[PDB]
């Protein structure tokens, strides 16, 4: 599946590199987005980075535990998107499963 | 005040002792609970640092695969709310009636893990208070808790509770103004 | 779930702020994308903004009705992505449900 | 559904235009992302373009075959996202199905 | 000594708190019980004057319609027997063994309401004594009581108990002369 | 130190009182237990001389035929192990940790009779110690016990336990080296 | 249930008292009615007493056998009325069952 | 079964005799009762006669049609009581069925 | 249904009028009967009044609660008779249901 | 103005013609209706004097026994309400809006006979007015009518309608204050 998290722009690459080199994710894509949210009843506006994490179905529980045990903010963003595996490239799904070292 | 927490529920007490031993060996955590509860389950609770508790939870989940279908529920919170700890440590006092105009929300779930997760989420989102928290004690295996606050705050927390609990929610009720006779027993 | 809409770059933040401050969405992320589409049988090319809207399962019908009753173009883009809730952060899903004021 | 592929930044628009003008996709959105992946056991870092392709459920097999029969790299990225059709704009889903010429 | 009594049983504790609040608001009654019991029920008991208790029972039954099928049993007695009250108030003493030749009748029912109704009817009809009365306390949700008296009186009360309890009766046994070792535990 | 023991389990407490009275009248035995237990059973225990206890058990089994299908389990041991008695009499103390290198065996069964039989057999066969023994006390009707000893002795006793318990065994686990935190709760 | 029989006015109380004191019925109510019936093809007219007998469900067979083994006329009137026990006073139903001595 | 109707005291015997001699009922019992009812929102009080009609299960539809096609008042009282036939005298039930001439 | 209660002859009409004017029953019929019952093991004999109460199926619980919360004697007589509704006058059953004010 | 009415519903039009012929031959009545209706039924209506109509209804019911299970419903009213006749005779006019504050009651039933009986009972009991009455006309075989009056009167008539219709009622709704746009279509 694909997991989405939002981090401040400064700690994007350090977190992504440390996530891949530790074998918790096969691949990470980084997108600079612009975030609009409600803080203390007032609409705020901040610049963040959106992380698209490519992980296997078995490495998801380790990834979620690793994320919220280290995420800065009080309520971490962690959304998992359902992937339609029958219409996807099956050889890439094998690449994702093999590069997600269970350890 | 805000450490990490991990909860596991199993159908067997024998496998519960095996799972608890594996968790304790993996990381330096503190065992808060290992006992049989109604209606014939096992409850395990640990606490410590987020990385140590995550390590222990992973090891415990590995052992539970020996029992085919023996795992009922599990949860892991990276930073528990300060209001949750006195009820989990069993050393707590009855909160005062700071406002008689407060509404109450009564929630009951099937599992202990769902109750702790829903309570932590509701406390983090809306400005409410935790009055009572009972964890599977001679009530047929269910768990329940009571929250107090304004009417708008309580309905906001009801939305959060319904989302987190999911299909493990049994019932949810909001009482806008409890009676004086009821208020004594509820606030306990 | 997550809803995707495309708007011209000028009316992105006004729509996003008005969508959040009215309680129709808990959170909005804005991405500047580049759009390739067919107009009158010819391939065109325009710059737009992609909106990623975080809303609860109960606020979706109000959001869709609010969008196409106010969307500029003749056929509005509104796609809802299925979110795998069992592997996602459940405390964030509660935050999404609570911040989506039913009104 | 929505299909995601990653291509080098130079061949993004040529591939997108050729994909739309051939009737294999109704619409393509292009996002410049930053890619972190493992090559030969070392964490690398490259700039690519993410393609969000809007295609109908019937044009997916033709699109996948067209992609990996022409994709440069050895293992092409091709992920299909499940779209919740009951909560989406149904008139846009009809637009997607009609503009995906079966040929 | 002989006030009115009203009993309600519900599947949910959350709906139990809602029902209790409605009953208390309707009429000036006294809440005797509002708690979860085995195997996951809720028990509500009130007392007062017959007209006030009838008013409260009507209001409580209106609220219980919100829970589809959540009502298990209910009862309302216009004048309780004087011997019932010490066992309901929980402040009671072990009756003396006034006659070793007395027979005993042991009755167990599915619900608390059926037990209280059957006991009140039996006490009003035949000349018997109430020795024990346990109301759904860690026995799997059942309730039971023990009556003592002559052989003819006990069989007369068995006829009344069978009629009142109906299909909620689980078992009924008459022991003509209990042993000395058994008599100690039964008379408690 | 080593008297005879007889155990009966019944679905009804009313029939339990009838069965206990018949057993007491038949032979001069001592009634150790007559009470309702979870999840709505009745447990009867007697002790005395082997011939008297056998006489009482025969008489009690005759009465239980009145209840069609009301008998759940029964057992009769001609000479109980000396280590079993303190746990049955309820007056016991926590055994010391004589060897930290001992392994533990955790066994849980459906019925009380199966647990007492399996424990007595295991204690007679292998050189092990009894640490804990809980008999259907708010754990959903199950029973469990814990044995301690060497690794070879514990696996020998596991073979005996599996044979005696039969289809009434729920789970069986051997933990080779309990953790220090677990060892406190297990040895209780 | 409730059983209805009709007897001549003279033997009403003797039968009722003998029925109650023998334990065959818990309670008897006596009503003087006026009877219109067909005898030998001609409509007749006589004064009788209607007996409403309150008996338990177990004492009915003994009551019916006792009635027609002693009833004067050739075809005795004996009708049993179905009583809705769920809406009736349950403590009175216990009184009826206890005062109907099986003997 | 047993059917109950209420008529003014004057037309009790004429109706009862005409009901029996026409074969619509095997037997009729007449009881003088005292009636309390609400007329125009005020509690009234009148003396009437209660008719207990013994008819078979097949003659009920003819009896009901005969009653309300001739009953004086606007809403006739006609209640049929369920009779427990297994505990009743079966030879009287045969008498009731035979004396209810179908015609 | 029809409910039967027995009261002493003096408090018959006061109870009946108060029962109807309060909307707890649509109609009440009063019959003077003669009661034979066992008191202290001796057959007694008293004059009472039998009340036939016409109430709807929804007003029965309110009527039973109202009766035994005010009935003089220790064990009140309250028997409910099953009424066969398919063979009864349906327009009278509607009158009974409408005149039983739920309140 | 107030004659007798008789209604029969049958599954077959061929048996409907046979039944109508038998009814007409038995007594001097007037045939108001003999036609096939949705969803494939037959509707027969007669009128006249109460004794003649009762005679015809008895004869018609005798013939319907030839068709095993072909009878769906039947009814017989000894004196129809004056307000029912214009809607049955099909020559009627839209009633005026005598009071905009009137509430409306919308009732729909499975059969025509149940609708006519329930409408007649409701009109006789409560002070209400009949606005509309449609008898199985391209609505899938159902029938419906609309009543108007005060709020208290309409709820009284709803009680009567529920009792008379019984299990043939499909739905029942009370609208306290219809909108101006709705009032045009309803009052038709």
């Amino acid at each position: 599946p694909i997991a989405l998290t939002v981090v401040p722009p400064e700690e994007a690459e350090p977190l992504a590199r440390e996530l891949v080199e530790a074998g918790l994710a096969a691949e990470v894509l980084l997108v600079p987005v612009r975030r609009i949210y409600r803080e203390k009843g007032k609409v705020r506006e901040e610049e963040v980075t959106l992380l698209l994490i490519l992980v296997s179905r078995e490495g998801v529980p380790a990834l979620r535990a690793w994320i919220e045990a280290r995420h800065p903010d009080d309520i971490p963003l962690f959304i998992v998107l359902a992937v339609d595996e029958e219409a996807s490239n099956k050889r890439y799904l094998g690449y994702i499963a093999a590069e997600t070292h269970l350890y | 005040a805000r450490p990490a927490l991990g909860v596991l529920e199993l159908k067997s007490y024998a496998l519960g002792v095996a799972v608890a031993d594996a968790a304790l060996r993996a990381a330096p955590v503190e065992l808060l609970k290992c006992e049989p509860v109604e209606p014939g389950k096992a409850l395990i609770m640990i606490r410590g640092e987020p990385e140590a508790v995550a390590r222990a939870m992973a090891a415990a989940l590995e052992t539970a695969k020996a029992g085919s279908g023996n795992l009922i529920d599990h949860a892991f919170i990276g930073r528990i709310h300060p209001a949750l700890l006195p009820f989990l440590l069993e050393e707590t006092a009855a909160p005062p009636i700071e406002d008689p105009d407060e509404a109450v929300l009564v929630v009951e779930t099937k599992t202990v893990a769902a109750a702790i997760e829903a309570a932590d989420a509701a406390l983090d989102v809306a400005p409410v208070r935790l009055l009572r928290m009972r964890l599977s004690e001679h009530i047929g295996g269910k768990a329940y808790f009571v929250l107090a606050g304004d009417e708008e705050a309580v309905r906001k927390a009801a939305r959060a509770v319904r989302a987190v609990a999911g299909e493990k929610l049994i019932d949810l009720r909001i009482i806008p103004r409890p009676h004086e006779a009821l208020r004594g027993r509820l606030f306990f």
